[PDB]
């Protein structure tokens, strides 16, 4: 429901806005009468700077793993927790055959570029009607 | 001269005493997410690329960089690098008329300033097309020099 | 006694026994970001009707 | 540790030192009430010299 | 809650911080198009004017001093010996 | 500690100083390029329209 | 260089610190969010319902 | 309702105003502001009562910007809508939801829901009328509305009507 | 106090959620987006709580 | 009143070492405007010594 | 800056070059050698904490 905020000069309105932005000063402001048209800018590049969609998609997840002082019975037993939930979502095949699919590309000595091209092909495929089957090996070579 | 300071004389600075030259390069590599997106060294052009910074472009050549022996200030974008972006992803402004890519180019300091002396242009390792560049710079040794 | 060391202890404890600031201290006037009662603001500047006839 | 020990006190209109929350410190700043911007080194002419100087 | 004027006990003197806020505040009024009680000898810079305004005590205020138990007087800047 | 006690703050200059006995005991030697990249908005007043005006 | 606002301008004085009552966090909060996902199945906007939601 | 309430303000002056006569300004805006406006804890404000003795207190100085602030406390003849209260008004804009009611200086607005069975909308008349078994109510006619509910919103107050029950409807 | 703490409010029963005004995600190039850390913990939380509500 | 003179005793005292009839007469030989003009400057630096009330 | 003599207010000359120029008599208080020393200068922008800045 519009949600667009659209940017355009009250004194000016003479045309859509052809607009420059001063990013040293942090500033928009039109090209014409020279009037400012929003303050404090904000920055991608430095958010960017502490830290994948095309493949994970949007799914979020965290690793549990032992800690400085921790015992290893409780790494065991909420490992065990996961065990349980990992059949809640069916994406345990594209890990697994990411990794093997990596142990081949690895052994083949082929560049990254084959392997990032293979995965996605085997994205696109996946788990489709028309595969039946063909047990995981012929969809990988 | 009092508290380590130190009186130099202008006519030998004049003729050529503690004077350096600096090199600062500047490394430029496209680069592939998905196949799907390429990055590519062209020049931009004012009419159909979005998010272009606001430095002069008129030192770039067919393939998006400057050659050496070209005098380049600050604010001047040496290397000439855009994105493809997709209509519907973000629409934000003028995504919607522009249509074609984003600026993502990588200019000079804003404070530097000097002549590029070498620029060259190699595959690396997985055969991506990246481009170094190495601009000079004499340093007259000024006040605020420190010996 | 949080902006010094220990801050999230300090406010855990607060709000647990629904502790209450006086909000006078110098720590606190800055965190709030207004005047202080230090010096130039440690009193207020008044206006007498009286003496603009003067 | 004594930037942050000794901040919130200070001199109000009575002449006695009390922090932010009205504890008396001091009854009086510096046990005389001077600033430490007008105070010199001076010399006692009552105990100085001896008796017979003193009653001289 | 007021302290009468026989009951004044605070110091007559002008402080520094007191006489700093005065030339501030009016230094600001006069800035902002004030009424100016006093003649100009051609001064053009606001707080040699409101400084002028102080050295002849034309300077339209009154000070409230808080005492430490909530209380408070009203000391008006014309009767605060200055220096 | 770095967002309430103390920040980066902005009209602020930071560089290497040096002597100059040429000049006073209270004033500093500014740079031209620091006193154009720093500012002061100061009021339009009839004491200074004039000069203000100049100065756009 | 914000919005001009209608409401009463005053100063910050008492800050009380109290703890978190669950009927007055269901009182203040406005959606519920049950999917993990961060943004939309078509990989733009906001899930709408989710981690950041509109 | 039309109450008469003690009402307290605070006042903003500008530094340009300090002349000995700024009492007269003081109330000068004490009515501009006042008089006509409205408020959602007091209502719609109608008048100011005691012009004269208007008491000034004292006037306290902010920090920034050095305006004056002055709390003035005087006397005022206020309109306050209620909850079921029996009022009377005259129409003004009609529509098929229902017809606009004037009470002063609300507008209250009755639902057709709220109304009985035998009132009907009638559009083919100049203006629109609502016609019934036996009145007719048009503008300029006189209608007894029984306020159901009341909404006190910042300085806005609308109120809903109904003359469903008994001994209401057209005057 | 009654009006401010209770040892049944002590325990956590619902959570709140900060809004992305507190924990900023960035979308660089438009195909590397990060999320907060904050983020992916009401991701864990949603998970185990989604999880334990199906088991249960 | 206590707190003033048990404050003000050692200046007092101090006064009244440095300002004796012996002392006047014989060695500094002051008239009467010269002795009222150190009374009023020593009364003088004496209400300029005073700490201000609102320091730190 | 332990002192409060460290951070100290000061009259603005335009000089060229680059460098920060003062007088040698206030690299005592700043505890400074002009040795690639560098300094912070800020600038205040209203008018009354300008004047309590330069009576203070
Ligand atoms: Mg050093
Ligand atoms: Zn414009």
């Amino acid at each position: 429901p519009n949600l667009n905020i659209v940017l355009t000069c009250p004194e000016c309105k003479v045309y859509p806005p052809k607009i420059v932005e001063r990013f040293s000063e942090g500033d928009v402001v039109c090209a014409l009468c020279g009037l400012v048209l929003s303050d404090k800018l904000v920055d991608t590049r430095s958010e960017w700077r502490t830290f994948n969609p095309l493949l994970d998609g949007n799914n979020l997840s965290t690793r549990i793993g032992k800690g400085e002082t921790t015992d290893m019975r409780f790494t065991k037993e909420l490992n065990k927790a996961q065990g349980k939930n990992v059949m809640d979502k069916k994406d345990n095949e594209v890990q697994a055959a990411f990794a093997k699919i990596t142990m081949l590309c690895d052994a083949a000595e082929l560049p990254k570029i084959v392997k990032d091209c293979a995965k996605e092909a085997y994205k696109l495929c996946h788990d489709e009607k028309t595969l039946k089957g063909k047990s995981m090996e012929s969809i990988m070579a | 001269n009092q508290e380590d300071s130190m009186i130099m004389n202008q006519s030998s600075i004049d003729r050529g005493l503690f004077r350096s030259l600096f090199f600062r390069s500047y490394m430029d590599q496209e680069k592939k997410y998905g196949m799907s997106i390429t990055e590519t060294f062209e020049k931009p052009q004012r009419t159909n690329t979005l998010r272009m910074k606001h430095g002069t472009y008129d030192k770039l050549d067919d393939d998006g960089l400057i050659a050496p022996g070209v005098r380049v200030s600050g604010e001047d974008v040496i290397i000439g690098k855009t994105t493809p972006i997709s209509p519907d992803e973000e629409e934000l402004g003028q995504r919607t008329a522009y249509h074609s890519k984003r600026d993502a180019s990588t200019p000079l300091r804003s404070t530097e300033n000097g002549i590029v002396d070498q620029v060259l242009v190699t595959t690396n390792q997985d055969g991506l097309k990246f481009v170094k560049v190495r601009v000079r710079t004499t340093k007259i040794p000024q006040i605020g020099d420190k010996f | 006694r949080c902006s010094f060391e220990e801050t999230v202890e300090i406010l855990f404890e607060a709000g647990a026994s629904a502790e209450l600031d006086d909000c006078r201290g110098v720590s606190e006037n800055v965190i709030l970001g207004q005047m202080a009662p230090i010096g130039t603001g440690a009193f207020d500047v008044m206006i007498d009707e009286e003496s603009l006839v003067k | 540790r004594l930037v942050k020990a000794l901040e919130d006190i200070m001199v109000h209109y009575d002449n006695t030192t009390r922090n932010s929350l009205g504890n008396v410190i001091q009854f009086i700043y510096g046990e005389d009430g001077m600033d430490a911007a007008h105070i010199e080194k001076q010399s006692l002419d009552t105990i100085g010299g001896s008796d017979a100087a003193f009653e001289k | 809650k007021a302290i009468p004027k026989d009951q004044r006990a605070t110091t007559p003197y002008m402080t520094k911080y007191e006489r700093a806020r005065i030339l501030g505040t009016r230094a600001l009024q006069i800035s902002m198009n004030a009424p100016v009680f006093v003649d100009l000898e051609g001064e053009t810079d606001p707080l040699r004017i409101a400084m002028k305004e102080l050295a002849e005590k034309k300077i339209p205020l009154v000070i409230r001093r808080y005492l430490p138990d909530g209380s408070f007087e009203d000391w008006s800047v014309e009767e605060l010996i200055v220096d | 500690r770095g967002n309430l006690m103390g920040k980066r703050v902005d009209f602020s200059a930071r560089t290497v100083i040096s002597g100059d006995p040429n000049l006073e005991l209270d004033q500093v030697g500014v740079p031209k390029s620091i006193a154009k990249t720093l500012t002061y908005p100061e009021v339009v007043t009839p004491y200074n329209i004039d000069r203000l005006t100049q100065l756009v | 260089g914000q919005q001009y606002s209608s409401a009463p301008l005053r100063t910050v004085k008492e800050v009380q610190f109290g703890l978190f009552s669950p009927e007055e966090v269901r009182a203040i909060s406005v959606a519920k969010i049950r999917f993990p996902e961060t943004m939309d199945e078509t990989q733009t906007r906001a899930k709408i319902g989710g981690l950041n939601d509109p | 309702m039309f109450f008469i309430k003690d009402l307290s303000l605070n006042i903003t002056l500008h530094p340009s105003f300090f002349g000995p006569r700024m009492k007269q300004y003081l109330k000068t805006k004490l009515l501009e502001e006042v008089e006509g406006s409205c408020t959602g804890k007091f209502g719609y404000i109608l008048c100011v009562l005691d012009y004269d003795n208007i008491d000034i207190q004292r006037g306290r100085i902010l920090p920034t910007d050095g305006s004056a602030e002055f709390n003035v406390k005087y006397r005022a003849v206020v309109f306050k809508p209620f909850k079921g209260e029996v009022v009377d008004g005259t129409v003004v804009s009609c529509s098929q939801h229902g017809f606009e009611v004037q009470v002063g200086p609300m507008k209250v607005f009755v639902t057709k829901h709220l109304m009985p069975q035998d009132l009907t909308f009638n559009a083919g008349s100049n203006p629109p009328s609502y016609q019934s078994s036996e009145d007719v109510i048009t503008i300029k006619s006189r209608i007894r509305v029984k306020i159901e509910g009341c909404i006190s919103q910042v300085s806005s107050i609308h109120a809903i009507g109904s003359i469903k029950e008994d001994y209401l409807g057209a005057i | 106090n009654e009006v401010f703490s209770r040892p049944e409010w002590m325990i956590l029963t619902c959570l709140p959620v900060p809004p992305p005004p507190v924990r900023p995600s960035i979308s660089f190039n438009e195909s590397q987006r990060g999320e907060d850390d904050l983020t992916f913990k009401l991701a864990d939380i949603l998970k185990a709580n989604i999880s334990l509500e199906t088991l249960e | 009143q206590n707190a003033q003179r048990d404050a003000v005793t050692l200046f007092c005292c101090l006064l009244r070492s440095r300002l004796a009839t012996r002392r006047v007469l014989q060695e500094y030989r002051l008239t009467k405007q010269a002795f009222d003009w150190v009374l009023s400057n020593i009364e003088a630096q004496f209400l300029r010594s005073v700490v201000h009330p609102g320091e730190m | 800056s332990l002192h409060k003599m460290s951070m100290m207010a000061h009259r603005v000359k335009v000089i060229p070059y680059s460098t920060f120029r003062l007088n040698l008599s206030v690299t005592s208080p700043y505890n400074a050698d002009f040795d690639g020393d560098e300094m912070n200068l800020h600038v205040p922008q209203s008018e009354e904490t300008r004047a309590e800045l330069s009576q203070l």
